[PDB]
């Protein structure tokens, strides 16, 4: 929330980071965590995560 | 804001560096005095006018409060005094005469090595004032750092007992570096050989805590050259040219955070250097 | 203003230091401080560190004082102390955990 | 005079914090002139200031800290203190034994999060942000080798680094002090890792203790404060005028 809903950092600082969450969600057995993420977040970070790893995760 | 300060002296001014805490200016010129003003709510006081040159008087630099109000000056008859100030006036104390040309540059060692003040002279001598208390100095002379003369002499911040180095720039294009060893003789360990012309001011950057050295050093012809030292280890410096100026470069500042350098040459003016994010120093005045 | 002779005597020695010790009782510390100055004055019966905030060595006059702590052996400028004691309760040195005002209660 | 270099008349020069000296040939003596340059520096005096350290509480000094930003005007520092008082809680805290769950160093919003915000900050050379950062999340830090290499896994700031996270931390204390904030640079100090019965009231002295040089009757110190605002002798009646004889 604070990171997307908010002289200034840069528009794309985070998006490694929230990428590497939601992987390291993922890796974990935690898919639910990474899949309400990703539909939460929308095109934020859709873009960023390859269309197979994504489906994977939704399936 | 400005806090213009007439410096009320009888001929061109050769330095004027503030204090510690930024609330004294001490200003040094040809007419052989060195004038402390109080520039505190941008006022003029002149607190003391030190008068003990016989020649012009080239560089001060103030010491760290943590030793008291000391200041201390090299003027160009071979003479180096230290002024320190006691009960609200400013007096002479301590004289030093061990060197056989002008004194170029002094610059106080950081506050971590002790109270140590740097002299570097144009026979090419270099002196170091290491202080002991109860008011005596003794001098640890670097003899023939210089084949011409030593310019400037600049220290390296504590960095992690404590290793001493400093970098010196002298009259034979080139740029030295010292450290102390064990036993406390100070001895050469790098040579710096980028500059065609005379090396008038060497400047270390202050640290931050970064793992990397970088070094601001000016030359007769106009060069300026930042040295830095990604990797400690290796100690190896990789001169940028930050610039080439058409006329003499005199001295060189950087910032406390190290990020700006205070270019200022012979052509009477004054330049902020700050390094953009693609590694190339751009003039920001 | 008695002799020298009468007030050696055991018996006035034993009121004087009975009134001081009943004058401590009602924490008349400051009144009794002024007794002592009266006493000595007639009787002859009587009795470099770096601040840690400034790195300094050695009305407001007094905050030119070294209040030298009994526990952590560490000090400094009175008015340093007070006023970094004003609003934090720790020694200012780094990695001491004494409490130099909070000790004596 | 062959090898003395050329006389200077022009001179720039970083004085204070956040000064500069600068003198230029006159072109009857040159012209200093001192101007302020706090706005081209990372830091701000006025930060230091507003910014405050209480190791009991985090998330609070965290929350004042954003505010203090915001009231400066330093957007990316609002950010980057709210993503801290998020990921500095009490309820975050690493559990001893490695089994129970993953500590949130390992998670991407822990030790990565504090690493890339401290290489940026490293990047703009900004002291003040990176030592309140590494003093913030060091005050939360308050089967034997994988004990051992949990409790090296278990921390936001990265072991392997103390030494630059107190280095970051000593170069700020050396700037509160050039500013003139001894007390903020005397709290910002202890977050560094690596480092006689009263005249008055006649009570043991334990504590800070003022003791004359002249004479040596002294106790506790708000005792002498009090006594020596008024009277100028020693409270013991020994005559020594310890106001002149010790405020050397
Ligand atoms: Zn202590
Ligand atoms: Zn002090
Ligand atoms: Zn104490
Ligand atoms: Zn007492
Ligand atoms: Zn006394
Ligand atoms: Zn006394």
């Amino acid at each position: 929330r604070i990171i997307y809903c908010s002289s200034r950092l840069p528009p794309d600082f985070f998006g490694v980071l929230v990428r590497d969450m939601l992987h390291f969600y993922a890796e974990q057995g935690d898919v639910q965590m990474a899949v309400s993420v990703l539909i939460v977040l929308g095109e934020r970070v859709r873009k960023d995560i390859d269309e197979q790893t994504q489906e994977h995760w939704y399936t | 804001v400005i806090n213009t300060v007439d410096t009320s002296h009888e001929d061109m001014i050769h330095d004027a560096q503030m204090d510690y805490y930024g609330t004294r200016l001490a200003t040094c010129s040809s007419d052989r005095s060195v004038k402390i003003f109080d520039v505190r709510n941008g006022g003029q006081i002149l607190i003391a006018d030190l008068r003990g040159h016989e020649g012009p008087v080239w560089q001060v630099a103030w010491a760290h409060p943590m030793y008291g109000n000391i200041l201390a000056s090299c003027s160009y008859d071979r003479k180096v005094i230290i002024w320190r100030e006691e009960n609200g006036t400013w007096e002479k104390s301590h004289e030093h005469a061990g060197h056989d040309s002008s004194v170029n540059s002094v610059c106080w060692a950081p506050h971590d090595y002790g109270l140590i003040l740097a002299c570097g002279s144009s026979d090419g001598a270099i002196s170091l004032l290491t202080y002991t208390g109860e008011g005596q100095w003794e001098v640890k002379k670097i003899n023939n750092a210089h084949t011409i003369g030593c310019n400037a002499v600049s220290w390296a911040p504590a960095v992690v007992n404590y290793i001493k180095r400093f970098a010196s720039g002298g009259c034979d294009n080139l740029i030295k570096l010292w450290k102390e060893e064990e036993d406390g003789q100070w001895k050469e360990e790098q040579k710096l050989e980028a500059h065609s012309d005379w090396v008038r001011d060497v400047a270390w950057a202050p640290s931050i805590g970064l793992p990397t050295s970088t070094i601001a050093s000016c030359s007769q012809d106009g060069r300026v050259f930042i040295w830095t030292c990604d990797d400690a280890s290796s100690n190896t410096w990789s001169p940028k040219l930050l610039h080439k100026f058409n006329d003499v470069v005199w001295h060189v500042s950087w910032s406390i955070t190290a990020n700006i350098l205070a270019v200022s040459g012979g052509d009477n003016k004054v330049t902020l250097w700050k390094e953009s994010v693609d590694g190339q120093w751009v003039c920001i005045s | 203003g008695s002799p020298l002779d009468v007030l050696k005597d055991e018996r006035v020695q034993y009121w004087i230091e009975n009134y001081r010790n009943l004058l401590d009782a009602w924490r008349f510390w400051h009144k009794r401080a002024e007794f002592d100055i009266h006493r000595s004055k007639l009787d002859p019966s009587s009795k470099l560190p770096r601040c840690a905030l400034c790195l300094i060595n050695m009305l407001a006059q007094f905050n030119n004082w070294f209040t030298w702590c009994h526990n952590c052996r560490h000090g400094g400028h009175a008015g340093h102390m007070l006023s970094w004691f004003r609003d934090h309760a720790e020694c200012p040195v780094s990695a001491c955990t004494c409490k130099c005002m909070q000790l004596d209660t | 005079d062959a090898n003395i270099p050329f006389p200077r008349t022009s001179g720039a020069r970083f004085c204070g914090a956040g000064y500069l000296v600068y003198f230029t040939r006159p072109m009857a003596a040159g012209k200093v002139i001192i101007q302020d340059i706090a706005c081209l520096l990372p830091v701000h005096k006025s930060l230091g200031e507003l910014y405050i350290l209480n190791v009991n509480d985090i998330q609070e000094t965290c929350q004042k800290n954003a505010a203090s930003a915001l009231l400066v005007g330093r957007k990316d520092l609002v950010q980057v203190w709210s993503l801290a008082t998020v990921a500095t809680d009490l309820c975050l805290g690493p559990k001893s034994d490695p089994d129970l769950e993953t500590p949130w160093a390992r998670h991407p919003f822990g030790r990565q999060l504090l690493e890339s915000l401290l290489a940026h900050y490293c990047r703009l050379r900004d002291v003040q942000t990176l030592a309140m950062l590494c003093s913030v999340f060091e005050a939360q830090s308050r089967r034997e080798r994988e004990r051992d290499q949990h409790d090296k896994n278990k921390r936001l700031l990265d072991p392997a680094n103390t030494q630059q996270f107190d280095d970051f931390k000593k170069c700020y204390g050396e700037i509160l002090y050039r500013w003139g904030l001894r007390e903020k640079r005397a709290e910002v100090l202890k977050f560094v890792s690596c480092p006689f019965q009263c005249a008055i009231c006649h009570v043991a002295v334990r504590g800070s203790s003022n003791f004359c040089l002249t004479c040596g009757h002294g106790g506790h110190t708000s005792h002498m404060m009090e006594w020596f605002r008024t009277q100028e002798v020693c409270p013991t009646g020994c005559g020594c005028h310890c106001l002149l004889e010790s405020t050397f």
